[PDB]
């Protein structure tokens, strides 16, 4: 897993049906990092410090084994600058 | 945005929860919270047709399991004249 | 346009869909929005007859499957002087 | 007249036709409506006690269709002076 | 800390022994009680995340067998900012 | 005496029959009655523990035949600093 | 906003219907309206991706009853420019 | 008067026959006939919203038994701005 | 308004009660009551569409359980200029 | 490219459905887009032989779901000069 | 996921036939940035801004669990530049 | 496999459930490197030298099919510096 | 870090096992280590809630295994000042 920060929201409407009503982080590791598109599994705010986890086990962090994320939000770090 | 999301709620605690979800869903404005009376809690978005659609499915997946659950998760995009007059402005 | 339409709700949430329905249908004032207490939500338009017809029609068909839904459609064509007291000049 | 006419409904609705039908009937003053909680609306007229009669009999018909219904149609023909502070002299 | 805490229950006294129960797990203030209509009542701490989460176990155990229960016990690490509009700070 | 004695009735009269029945069991000061939302209404009344052991045993007694009936009666036998914030001081 | 509504029905009277429920719906302006032959009547709406999406449900919804019905409500978010030779820009 | 009313018939012969009806029942405007293709023909009335509900009943009558049918009977009591642009303003 | 209401009833009591019943559900202006022979009593009213329509639905409803009752409830929405030759334009 | 692509349709929602896959697939020129009456839509596509074969091959399969569905989907790599000249060059 | 923009379009004719008839697009992180190919199951054109699924989920973005595909396009973002 | 050294621990309250109890460290793979999270499934200190595995190794490696981790510690290696 | 975390264990081989793993997994302070008398052995760590929330979690599943296995795993997030009393303040 990754240590990142979350930048701001992602809508992508006509995103494939697959993608359920989950929400859309766009998050970077480091501010000026290459950006990075998470699934909120944890419902954070912008200027969080969050775990993501990439690979297959991003999908079910998202709820479903066929869930098409690569990038999942798993949790928040409580205490991270 | 003048498009509007609505959610309702048997209790306050799911309001609140499916409020959270919303604002942090995507770019919408949280302009209401009402006690419609009897246990129904109303929160109120304002936002662009897509940031509304966005916050209140991600709002509406998120309050389902919490409490005595949802009521009513409406988008309205276009929304008249005479109806914005019965919609609060602000949150109190 | 002196006849009176109403609809009763289970909630605010489809209230405000039926008096969005009900203004987008036909040229019709919203002229109040009252909680009942115990979650009934009324919404009342003053117009024209045909014009609260019209009104009452689509504010039901459009609210009858939002939320906990329909409770009462009425449209009064002609009200006495007497229930004017009664009734909303203006929502709030 | 001193006779006192008392409609009670289930939503406002069926109180605001109860209303408008006791009025219609017979020359009796619409003198209050008051929410009760839980959904409870009552609505109050004064006028003579044949006049009265009339009117609480009008509307109880009258909405006993309209909602949620009719709970109570009751007709005191001489309220006692106590009772008199408690009921409203003019509607809000 | 800013981790929002939240308990709603049927009736005040199941809601009275959460709060009770909540300040005495964990360092948590007591940020407010909301009557929500219905008989819900809601009692609202911030704090820290571990100490918010260990206060509502508590008092959502506590609760549970005093009066009508418990209905939701949820947990907020952190809030969005458009959410503290209609959050109490202190309460009455 | 900072022991804290609760009752839920539904309704005011087995509220009221209860608080009476705590006041003259025991040396209890009858701090408040809120009326809940709902139908439920709870009295609250502080003094020391052994008291209001007994005067929350009386009233519970006495008011389980009154009405609608008693919902809960619960003794806390010190409360937290930030409960203190939500009890009421004295009734109005 | 080039976004790309489309629906089809077999006649004009529920194609009509349909472009109404997608204006009043949405901020979205009707395109065109084009004969296929054969009773297929086809209305085109252009504007934001939110937009034409909620405009498109509304009028898949509305135009549903209408006469012999729905054939096809489809939504293009980007259409390619060679698309845009055999879309119309106005409605004659 | 700008209700709109909407005919479909499989044929002309329908289509002539719920026109003539339509114009004979209620002061309305035949603003338009069309081809529709594959046989369907609309006819198409602006009129005041009582005058335009009185003439499409009286068309839809008049219209079921006359060669192979009715397809569509709609009226909508008032039109997006939109939906103008479709409509035609006389027939040739 | 020139829309016509028409109602028959067997007896003229019915026919009051659907005159005045008429007169105050919408303006209407009663132009005439004739006995017609053999029982039949008809009541005609003249007023704008919407008014007939409500007045007429009133009528009917209110002399169903009158006396012997109702025959025929009927409006037109436009008369024939020949018609108006055989329709009172007072009663006496 | 001298390679011509094909898909036919019921209706047009499908066509442009189809139309967009194809151009969005593969660097083809959408060349035509003929009603040949009775429903059937056809669209035609330029370009070199595997252009014309990947967005053929798109264009059918991202069109098969969309209306009536696909009718044909037709590559033609090598096309006579007689047949040019039946072939629309641009597309109106 | 990854935030894309669509350069162009990209044909292979003696692909693997368990490619089916999905089309391929020619996709960068930012112009000038390496290209890669993603499965277009949106419809997207060239200058989208686009949301790319990597790893496992691309494959049944693309349709199905045995696909071959490691990067799909399942979305277009509403805002981006 | 990558060769880590463990930075420290990481704490996140509101993680997902089915993250179950499993600690959480810190590595790198050398002082000043980028940070990542690993599941600990070995039980190691600060400044140990760790075999990490990555893909969907690490989630039947954190002890489930479905475990949510796409780094888990494997070992200690015996002589690293 | 004043909050508290306990783990018993049957037997000293589990209870080392715990602490190791309860150091390893957060911030804690490991404070003692007490033979019980009769076969258990109690390890107790202090920090701040979310670290001991932590650490006994972890500490729980790694010695459930070991030996004769856990006997309890509980956390105090807030301890009373008596408490801490009879909590070693180091471990010999």
């Amino acid at each position: 897993m990754k240590i990142m920060q979350v930048e701001k929201t992602l809508v992508s409407t006509n995103r494939i049906a697959d993608m359920g009503h989950k929400p859309l982080l766009v998050v970077w590791e480091k501010p000026g990092a290459p950006r990075q598109v998470a699934v909120d599994a944890i419902g954070c705010i912008p200027g969080d410090w969050v775990l993501c986890v990439g690979s297959s086990a991003a999908r079910e962090a998202a709820g479903s084994k066929s869930y098409p994320s690569d990038l999942t939000i798993i949790g928040i770090i409580d205490q991270w600058n | 945005g003048i498009a509007l999301g609505m959610i309702e709620t048997r209790g306050l605690v799911p309001a609140i929860e499916a409020a959270d979800a919303m604002t942090k869903a995507a770019e919408v404005r949280l302009v209401g919270r009402q006690f419609v009376g009897g246990g129904y809690v109303t929160v109120l978005v304002r936002g662009e047709t897509g940031a509304v659609n966005a916050a209140v499915r991600a709002g509406a997946d998120a309050c389902e399991r919490v409490g005595d659950g949802l009521v009513a998760a409406h988008i309205i995009a276009r929304v008249h004249s005479e109806v914005e007059n019965i919609l609060p402005k602000a949150p109190q």
